[PDB]
């Protein structure tokens, strides 16, 4: 540093009020962090950088004016019409360029009515009745829960019987 | 989504082994229809929707570019199959099969939208303003739900139809049959829990009733196959189900009902 | 207005989806003792149905594994048909389900390319619309 | 500085699968865990 | 003024106020003198409801309070800062002689330069 | 700073003759700086409020207002009260600087040369 | 901690300690300083002892992750006056 | 609730329209005379809605005046919220002329009834007088400007003079017997503003704030002539939307003659075929019909 | 969010908590906290014998801290020290920012025509501060005498007729005594020519030490 | 000629923190404002009457289940109870815009093969369970596993989610609504695999069992243990309120 | 063994491309909050430290007329205001006040140095017959000397910040006036409950003051005449007095 | 390495006029102020 007495002494120094110093990752191998991983984050260039250092912010908490909608994460949705195999017309949309109205091929019901026709081939179509089902396959034993109600299973002394099989 | 049974087992019920000296029990189903058509727009809503649909897209994730292609295409690297670039004519021919362009040529003329408003609901006040009108159209409102309330041929008041229960079976079995017997398994009925959904204790015939809701699927529902003797059968919304409380069975029972009643509104 | 839709077509599946999980809720408030009512049964339809989604691109993101219990698939609403913006929270875009794979490594470029076209995500994101989908038996 | 940074992953990443293409070729039998991004399943490879 | 110098005050944390006067006024001579703290070390002990030196360590916001709406005339509060002071060593003295000595028997065993 | 106005009365010739036009000088701000426009919930602590022009801090607008409830304090700088404790810290800073430095900076109509562009 | 790893401490005031220096020496020339002094080179590994009996345990704990950065939202709603991510280790 | 009622068409439809008129009288008296009172504003309607062939048939509610201060407005609404029971209705569109415009206004502000009211037009009937709204905006800065203490009294005392020197009139009636009630309970220029001036009790009524809320799509028609409710203040309240002009019609009691009975409904008939779903749908298939179409035509 | 992600209402954000200061708190107000908030030319060296000063290898990392004393003990990190302090930028630079080094008058190297040279500047930021000092001095001696402001106070004034001795406060005088004008050649009322206090030459040194 | 897609196609991914609008002004940027407030002040009454209907719902299918229970069927409850698997059939339709049409083949009888064929999707779903079907050691009574192999597979999430957790919290963060409705979702998750983990401690213990049930501060203290809480929707002051005036935006104001 | 290890030790040396959701969190990322940007809020204004602890209006515009010379920016009168308290010894508002007024005065060097017994019990409140005069001056239009206000006859908010509060700031130009004082006391009572005494205070012929206490004597004295010298400066190495203003006597 | 084929360009502290400017770069060993550092006159958008 030049002091008041060095036999050639500098003009005013920049007050660093303005341009200041980025806190930002020494290219030193050495001088980065652990947890710093090189930024691959593929991104479209942003020119200015008001637009650019934005994004190295977490600004979605904090208040805002507007109605706080989540903005920048459903990409750009075009409606367009879909006539379901039945003719009931919905209304749904997509990012890429859908054409209006979209006609429809398997449909929901009609994979149930392409179901039920193929099951109408082995004929078991009609029904498999609880009441006529006196068949009473079963077994009771202690250390035993259902497993479907996972996050909420019970434990208890409960009765074991095999699912419906069917054939498709 | 109700999704498929992508790999889920289905336990079913079964006959219970200890005969547990079944009493008074009855078993009826609340049988509903599915909303026909979507919620009728609120004028209000409307104005919400140019509300999102603008902020929706004036915040889009990528602004300028129209959509993925218009966005893809400005790289000159396409999504779609057949590799175009110029989004007005993947609108065009969208699928590369020309056969589902004569497949749409043909309905762009021919389709023409169904009314959501159904003439069975131009109700007209010089019918009268008696007693609720004979409403026997499932055709009757597509917006909201439609239950099924019956009269029986005894004493004329309402009823949901309702059977006892034998000694082993359990409460989702009888509501089954409950059903597909007075129905000659001639419906299709979808109930929605393996336990009841409401309960009602009677005075005059000490009886317990576990209502259940079920869905009408597809099934002409046969009255006079019925259980309780029915005279005539009523699809009525949950909000007009006030209407026959002056000839409805049990007070007990009427609010016991809309309370388990669903509503596709949900004003009230 | 096509969540003014959505919303509207939960609360009528959401009563329906409760009434078939009133009762295996029944049956674990009764051993917790905890009081099964308005406030209990709220918190366990968010933990079903609301699932943000996390950016694809992490690995634990595309990893999670607790919204697609034998549960979470039956007292879950329909919420994610009626809208796709419902269905970028819940999941990712179509899109970017798989573009994210291939950024993460999952399934290599021309595995994304040619699958990720704009005809296979119409036809395929319209499976999982009406749930009519090619399932794995044998899951490996 | 961003274009420098955006097409390296592209060599750098073309470094890794042909070469991990070869240290699985070489015998080793490198799962999904022990090598670096691990959400990588080599099978699709 | 009392935990920094380390000092041997052998007190133990039961005792009477008035014995924590010694140690007080070796600090506040020029001040006070010394018989005239033990008219301040008893009326604190007579009037508040604080008798012993772990007292004063665990009642120090009862202390001042009675100080505040009974004293503040007679008793200048350098003594109860002071007073403060020294209880909250004779306090931690106490506690780290009486662990000194409970170690002494499970084995550790240093001397008295420790 | 820059201490400036929302609408600045400009005159201008209309049929030969002048006429008050009031100028809309907050569309000249805007032109400016692009940056005020683009507004996220942190630029109004951002370092460098407009990087093209770093120099600027804060834009004085002195509009004269009829409301009675003035700006509020996050938008209105104290101009009144005891702004120190010890000392008014001016007639300290007040000792430091000399009758002979600038204070204005009066544009020029004519220009002695192409350097003298405004006179101290 | 370890005892290989120093910090140099200065403390502004030279009165401060002087002052109980001429004291501590002073008094223990009278045979009436305890030493079990905190400035005791030999009773440190003891005096910590004393007073935080567990501060093994407070240095060996490992943090889950979870709890080292805690809930962003936390900072938004101000719960937690200022989330420090990288301050994880106890130099103590 | 009352069972007068005028359904013009023979149906009723699932969301007809819900006419509203002046507060019609006071049931204090027996049905019959009032259900004469009420038969002759239809004859201003009788007109208009027969050219408006309504598909879902029209209502004509009747309004009954309070006995007391405040069941004047909450009243009407419950009053009005039931015939939307007794019927099956809900999102009713709503045509307005006088009083029965406040109680819309009332209900599509306030909460607890915001799904009953679905649109809302306006015949002549001024909802705000810029004199009352002008007002109302310093009546808030003043309140501040009475609390806070750095302000100078010389202003603030020159806004208070300001504010009582140009004071608000009554809402100009669009009729003459609710003329008493728009000067009798709603404005009763004693009551409604203590400290006088300074604050109103706007809560019989509606506060203004809550009137810069009303976001049912609302429309002015109006006569082009010399009208009441002037269109310059309403645009700024209720959004930048243009009223229709009734460009026949010379005055307000001139939208029901034979001059505009057409064109009064051909503008509002465009009103009702802006909400009913099954209409915005046709428009919306059609329209792809005609998108799609431009797509084949340019295939080649 | 019962609903999947549908955010439709309740979509305006609430306002958040205010998080308030207790004044009462604060620090009382400090006159050295009162001067050097500011930021000027600069103090001194804080040491006319240059012990107790600072050192020129730590002289980059201080600003604020006179006051005495991480977010822990300490370790440094070998990060952002070292990662800060010395950045890939502050390297290859000249003029490193004004950091509390008491070089030239940077209050008055700011408010320089920068078009005279540096070795005939900062011999002209001094000739400027020269008559600052001149004038600071004349105030305190007129003023503590109760004297009218006057300068240049010529010399048989100055040394206030043996430099009085400050009688043994100061005092305004009353404003009958106030006037605009100051100079004694103007106050009684010499010779008043008028002549500026220094020479400034654009022009620039021609003996570079390097 | 592929990396150069991709390179295009990551590009379509990323999600910027990008500016408000530039023609937003506080003219109508309050008027999206006061129609937003508009809206759920119109929903409320639409949503305070739907949580009140399941306030009623809950009550008729709790009190039909403990009427179940003195009506002697225990064994009825048991198999009641139980969660009723079967999804709705593929007939059970979902409402459109307009109802079905009266005898509509898809594209009246133009029929492409191709668009109706049977196709994929992703992702793969694998579930928390298919660590116990189709794994090894095959369960041959699935849905009713051994209980000690839910106290395993519980004791596996716990120690994934945290895992799970850890790195999506600094990998991944991210505040605001979306923010506290993750974390909401995941403390959801924390808490349900905790009573899980509460039942099996409270059931192969036959100890705890009793004084658990003894009293109601001993189990709020319990759950208090074992991180299950009671999570407090936030209030909607939806109320028009005047916002303090530091409260205001952390941005330049609009115009 | 040893060449896998290698290989082991060649994938660690391997690259590892792996793109992110967006840049790392703790090193480039950064999470703003409200807590980081907010404008200082005192929790009560009483010391009026906004005249003192300036702070930046954070905005980008600032507007700043020339009327704005004129307002008197005092602060905001805040409700419960302390000077219509009563000091009771339980009342639960006089306890936040009763330590928040002698918070302030160890912060101004007062309590524990100039008046160092201070037996806070009676709620002072000296208010200055105040005009929120910008300077001193005689009427504008009027052509008129300024009247002298009137001795002030009750407090109110308009005379809020024309009180002797804890630290608080008065122009000059208020206090040119003669203060009046307001203080309420409540310490005197008959007995220890008011009770037993059998008449007793009432046989007391002083009751407003017949307690040996309830004379009341007001000194105002200013210690920083003739301008504020730091303490640690004036603390040690001087011994005078204070600028006695005024002194009332037999309140 | 040739990353730039763009000769390099900073902003940086210029002493002389004490203002932050452009820092083109060029050779080390040249008169640094030659006839070709010699910028073509224009008449600024000030002035009358």
């Amino acid at each position: 540093v030049l002091n008041k007495w060095a036999a050639v002494t500098k003009s005013a120094p920049p007050a660093a009020g303005l341009r200041p110093l980025a806190r930002t990752v020494s290219p030193n191998p050495k001088l980065r962090p652990a947890d710093y991983k090189v930024p691959y984050v593929l991104r479209t260039f942003i020119k200015d950088r008001h637009s650019s250092e934005m994004q190295h912010i977490e600004n979605r908490g904090m208040y805002r004016e507007e109605l706080a909608i989540e903005r920048s994460r459903f990409p750009r949705m075009q409606k367009t019409l879909t006539i379901q195999t039945d003719g009931s017309l919905n209304e749904r949309e997509f990012e890429f360029a859908v054409p209006p109205v979209v006609m429809l091929f398997q449909d929901r019901l009609s994979a149930h009515r392409q179901r039920q026709v193929a099951l109408a081939k082995i004929g078991k179509l009609k029904r498999v009745k609880s009441w006529e089902t006196s068949v009473r396959g079963k077994e009771s034993l202690n250390p035993v829960c259902n497993a479907l109600v996972f996050p909420y299973c019970v434990p208890k002394k409960m009765l074991v019987r095999p699912r419906i099989v069917d054939p498709l | 989504t109700f999704h498929s049974q992508h790999r889920t087992p289905i336990i079913p019920q079964v006959h219970v082994h200890d005969e547990p000296t079944a009493q008074r029990i009855h078993v009826g189903y609340y049988l509903h229809r599915h909303p026909v058509v979507k919620h009728s727009p609120h004028p209000l809503e409307t104005e919400m929707g140019y509300l999102l649909e603008r902020e929706q897209q004036r915040y889009s994730r990528h602004e300028s570019a129209e959509s993925a292609t218009a966005f893809f295409a400005s790289r000159g690297q396409t999504i779609d199959i057949l590799g175009r670039t110029d989004p007005n004519q993947i609108k065009g021919n969208f699928f590369g099969l020309e056969l589902y362009q004569d497949a749409m040529k043909v309905v762009m003329q021919r389709y023409t939208p169904e009314k959501r408003l159904t003439s069975a609901d131009l109700w007209q006040p010089n019918a009268l303003g008696d007693a609720p009108p004979p409403r026997h159209t499932l055709h009757r409102k597509l917006d909201d739900f439609l239950y099924l309330i019956v009269q029986e041929g005894a004493t004329g008041k309402w009823t949901i139809p309702h059977t006892a229960r034998k000694d082993d079976e359990s409460l989702r079995m009888t509501a089954d049959r409950a059903i597909s017997s007075q129905n000659s398994e001639g419906l299709d009925c979808y109930v929605w829990s393996n336990a009841p959904q409401a309960t009602v204790f009677l005075k005059d015939d000490n009886t317990r009733l576990f209502i259940y809701a079920a869905t009408y699927l597809a099934g002409r529902p046969q009255f006079a196959s019925f259980e309780p003797k029915p005279k005539d059968h009523a699809w009525v919304t949950r909000h007009e189900l006030l209407q026959y409380s002056d000839t409805f069975k049990s007070a007990e029972l009427l609010k016991a009902l809309l309370d388990i009643s669903a509503d596709g509104t949900f004003e009230a | 207005m096509n969540d003014i839709y959505a919303r509207r077509l939960a609360q009528t599946s959401m009563f329906h989806q409760l009434m078939r999980s009133h009762g295996t809720l029944w049956a674990a408030t009764q051993v917790t003792k905890e009081k099964l009512n308005l406030a209990f049964v709220k918190e366990e339809m968010m933990r079903v149905n609301g699932r943000r989604a996390m950016p694809l691109l992490i690995g634990a993101a595309a990893n999670e594994n607790l919204n697609d219990t034998h549960f979470t698939h039956l007292t879950e609403h329909c919420a994610w048909t009626e809208s796709a913006r419902a269905f970028a929270v819940q999941r990712q875009t179509p899109l970017t389900q798989h573009i994210a794979s291939m950024g993460r490594m999952a399934e290599t470029i021309t595995q994304a390319k040619t699958a990720s076209t704009s005809q296979l995500l119409f036809n395929e994101h319209l499976a999982r619309i009406d749930g009519i989908s090619e399932f794995e038996e044998e899951p490996f | 500085h961003f274009k420098k940074v955006q097409d390296t992953f592209w060599s750098n990443r073309k470094v890794l699968v042909n070469r991990i293409k070869s240290m699985h070729n070489q015998g080793t039998l490198q799962s999904a865990k022990d090598l670096p991004i691990k959400t990588i399943n080599i099978k699709a490879f | 003024y009392y935990a920094e110098v380390g000092q041997a005050y052998e007190t133990p944390s039961h005792f009477p106020l008035s014995y924590t006067a010694p140690f007080i006024y070796q600090y506040t001579a020029q001040c006070w003198s010394r018989e005239d703290l033990q008219s301040y070390l008893e009326r604190i002990e007579q009037s508040s409801g604080l008798r012993t030196i772990a007292d004063a360590a665990s009642r120090r916001e009862a202390l001042y309070t009675w100080w505040h709406n009974a004293g503040m005339n007679v008793i200048p509060l350098g003594v109860l800062q002071h007073l403060e002071l020294v209880s909250r060593d004779i306090v931690a003295q106490n506690a780290r002689k009486s662990y000194r000595i409970e170690q002494h028997e499970r084995g550790i065993l240093r001397t008295p330069e420790m | 700073h820059l201490v400036a106005r929302e609408w600045i009365n400009v005159p201008e010739m209309k049929q030969g003759e002048l006429v008050e036009r009031n100028m809309h000088f907050w569309d000249t701000i805007y032109n400016v700086i692009p940056e005020l426009g683009l507004s996220y919930p942190g630029q109004k602590f951002q370092w460098v409020h407009s990087q093209e022009f770093y120099y600027l801090k804060k834009i004085i607008i002195t509009d004269h207002n009829m409301n009675l409830l003035g700006v509020t304090p996050m938008r209105k700088m104290l101009v009144w009260g005891p702004f120190s404790y010890y000392e008014q810290r001016l007639r300290r800073l007040s000792a430091l600087l000399h009758p002979d430095d600038p204070v204005l900076a009066l544009e020029d109509p004519n220009p002695a040369m192409e350097d003298k562009l405004h006179i101290t | 901690i370890n005892p290989s790893y120093k910090w140099l401490d200065v403390e502004p005031d030279i009165q401060k300690v002087y002052r109980s220096r001429c004291m501590r020496a002073a008094l223990q020339a009278r045979g009436k300083a305890s030493m079990m002094v905190a400035g005791n080179v030999h009773y440190r590994a003891e005096l910590d002892h004393v007073t935080e009996p567990h501060w093994r345990e407070r240095v060996m704990r490992v943090p889950k992750a979870t709890e080292r950065f805690q809930d962003p939202n936390y900072f938004t709603r101000g719960l937690v006056p200022s989330l420090r991510p990288l301050s994880r280790y106890s130099y103590e | 609730m009352p069972t007068t009622v005028l359904y013009h068409g023979d149906q009723l439809g699932p969301r007809p329209l819900v006419i509203l008129d002046h507060s019609v009288a006071r049931l204090e008296q027996s049905a019959t005379a009032v259900l004469d009172a009420c038969q002759e504003a239809a004859k201003r309607y009788e007109a208009m809605l027969s050219s408006l062939a309504w598909d879902h048939g029209a209502v004509f509610v009747p309004l009954q005046v309070s006995i007391g201060e405040i069941n004047v407005m909450e009243q009407s609404c419950r009053h009005v919220c039931a015939v939307l029971d007794a019927m099956d209705v809900q999102w009713s569109h709503v045509l307005a002329h006088s009083y029965g415009a406040l109680v819309a206004a009332r209900m599509a502000a306030s909460t607890a009834y915001p799904h009953r009211i679905g649109s809302l037009l306006l015949l002549d009937t001024p909802l705000v007088t810029e004199q009352l709204v002008r007002n109302t905006k310093q009546r808030e800065e003043i309140a501040k400007a009475k609390k806070d203490v750095n302000v100078p009294p010389a202003e603030l005392s020159f806004a208070i003079e300001s504010l009582r020197s140009a004071l608000e009139t009554t809402l100009p009636y669009p009729a003459a017997v609710d003329k008493s009630l728009y000067e009798d309970h709603l404005f009763s220029s004693a009551s409604v503003f203590r400290e006088k001036g300074l604050v109103r009790d706007e809560h019989r009524y509606v506060p203004v704030r809550h009137l810069a809320q009303v976001h049912h799509p609302l429309q002015l028609l109006v006569p082009v002539k010399q009208p009441i409710t002037d269109v310059a203040i309403h645009r700024e309240f209720f959004g930048l939307r243009r009223p229709a002009v009734i460009k026949t019609a010379d005055n307000h009691e001139d939208l029901f003659s034979a001059k505009c009975a057409d064109e009064v409904a051909d503008v509002v008939r465009a009103w009702m075929q802006r909400f009913e779903p099954d209409v915005v749908m046709k428009r919306r298939f059609e329209k792809a019909a005609k998108e799609m179409v431009q797509l084949m035509g340019s295939s080649a | 969010m019962l609903y999947g992600g549908s955010r439709v209402q309740y979509l305006v954000q609430p306002p958040f908590t205010l998080h308030k200061i207790r004044s009462e708190n604060l620090p009382p107000p400090s006159l050295y906290a009162e001067r050097h908030d500011l930021g000027l030319e600069m103090q001194l060296p804080r040491d006319m014998h240059v012990y107790n000063s600072i050192n020129m290898a730590i002289q980059r990392q201080v600003g604020g801290d006179s006051s005495t004393l991480g977010g822990h003990a300490d370790g440094f990190d070998m990060g952002a020290f070292f990662t800060e302090q010395h950045h890939p930028e502050r390297h290859h630079n000249s003029s490193l920012p004004y950091a509390k080094h008491d070089t030239n008058n940077v209050l008055a190297m700011r408010l320089f025509p920068v078009n005279v040279g540096v070795r005939a500047r900062t011999e002209a930021i001094r000739i400027r501060t020269d008559d600052c000092l001149q004038r600071l001095r004349d105030a305190d001696l007129c003023a503590k005498m109760r004297l009218p402001l006057e300068h240049p106070l010529p010399l048989s004034r100055r040394s206030q007729y043996a430099a009085i001795h400050r009688v043994r406060a100061a005092a305004h005088p009353p404003p009958s005594e106030l006037s605009i004008v100051t100079r004694p050649v103007d106050r009684l009322g010499a010779s008043q020519r008028w002549l500026p206090l220094q020479t400034l030459k654009p022009m620039g040194h021609n003996w570079s030490a390097a | 000629n592929e990396e150069k897609w991709a390179q295009a196609a990551m590009e379509y991914i990323h999600e910027k923190n990008h500016v408000n609008d530039a023609r937003k002004r506080q003219q109508d940027v309050d008027q999206e404002r006061s129609i937003a407030n508009a809206y759920d002040r119109y929903s409320a009454v639409s949503e305070a009457k739907f949580d009140e209907r399941l306030s009623r719902l809950i009550a008729r299918m709790s009190e039909a289940l403990e009427e179940m229970r003195n009506l002697g069927l225990e064994e009825a409850l048991e198999e009641a109870v139980l969660l009723n698997s079967e999804q709705p059939p593929g007939h059970y339709r979902r409402p459109s815009l307009t109802p079905p049409l009266a005898g509509y083949e898809p594209g009246f009888g133009l029929d492409v093969p191709q668009l109706r064929s049977q196709q994929a999707e992703y992702p793969p779903l694998r579930r928390p369970t298919d660590w116990l079907e189709f794994g090894e050691g095959g369960a041959d009574d699935f849905p009713y596993v051994d209980t000690h192999k839910i106290e395993d597979l519980t004791a596996k999430h716990e120690a994934q989610l945290e895992e799970q957790h850890g790195v999506l919290r600094e990998a991944a963060p991210l505040t605001g609504v979306e923010g506290e409705g993750w974390e909401a979702y995941v403390a959801l998750h924390r808490k349900a695999l905790a009573r899980q983990h509460l039942i099996m401690d409270l059931h192969n213990d036959p100890e705890l069992r009793d004084k658990y049930n003894a009293d109601e501060a001993f189990r709020a203290a319990e759950w208090e243990r074992r991180g299950m809480g009671a999570l407090s929707i936030e209030a909607p002051l939806e109320r028009d309120l005047e916002l303090h005036y530091a409260q205001v935006p952390a941005y330049e104001a609009f115009r | 063994q040893r060449e896998r290890d290698r290989k082991a030790r060649q994938i660690e040396k391997l690259p590892r491309p792996e793109a992110l959701h967006d840049f790392q969190y703790p090193y480039e990322k950064t999470i703003l909050s409200d807590s980081m940007f907010e404008y200082p809020v005192y929790e009560t204004e009483l010391d009026t430290p906004q005249l003192f602890n300036l702070t930046p209006p954070p905005d980008f515009f600032i507007y700043w007329n020339a009327t704005d010379f004129d307002r008197t920016a005092y602060p905001p009168v805040p409700e419960d205001d302390h000077r219509v308290l009563v000091p009771s010894s339980q009342s639960p508002r006089w306890i936040e006040h009763r330590a928040r007024l002698l918070q302030y005065l160890r912060k101004h060097e007062i309590m524990p140095h100039y008046v160092p017994h201070i037996h806070a019990n009676v709620n002072l409140s000296v208010v200055f017959p105040g005009q929120y005069n910008t300077r001193a001056r005689l009427t504008d239009e009027n052509g008129d000397k300024i009247p002298p206000p009137p001795a002030q006859t009750k407090m109110t908010p308009r005379n809020f910040w024309f009180t002797a509060h804890c630290g608080n700031y008065m122009e000059l130009t208020d206090v040119q006036q003669p203060p009046s004082v307001f203080f309420f006391e409540e310490a005197p009572a008959a007995a220890s409950a008011a009770s037993d005494a059998g008449e007793a205070g009432d046989a007391a012929n002083k009751q407003s003051s017949h307690a040996a206490v309830n004379y009341y004597t007001f000194v105002m004295l200013s210690p920083d005449y003739p301008y504020r010298v730091p303490l640690l400066q004036d603390r040690h190495k001087a011994d005078r007095g204070f600028f006695l203003n005024y002194m009332v006597a037999n309140l | 390495l040739d990353a730039t084929g763009r000769k390099l360009q900073k902003t940086m502290w210029d002493p002389v006029l004490q203002r932050y400017t452009l820092m083109k770069e060029t050779k080390v060993r040249g008169p640094f102020l030659t006839k070709s550092n010699i910028a073509r006159k224009v008449d600024f958008p000030v002035g009358a």
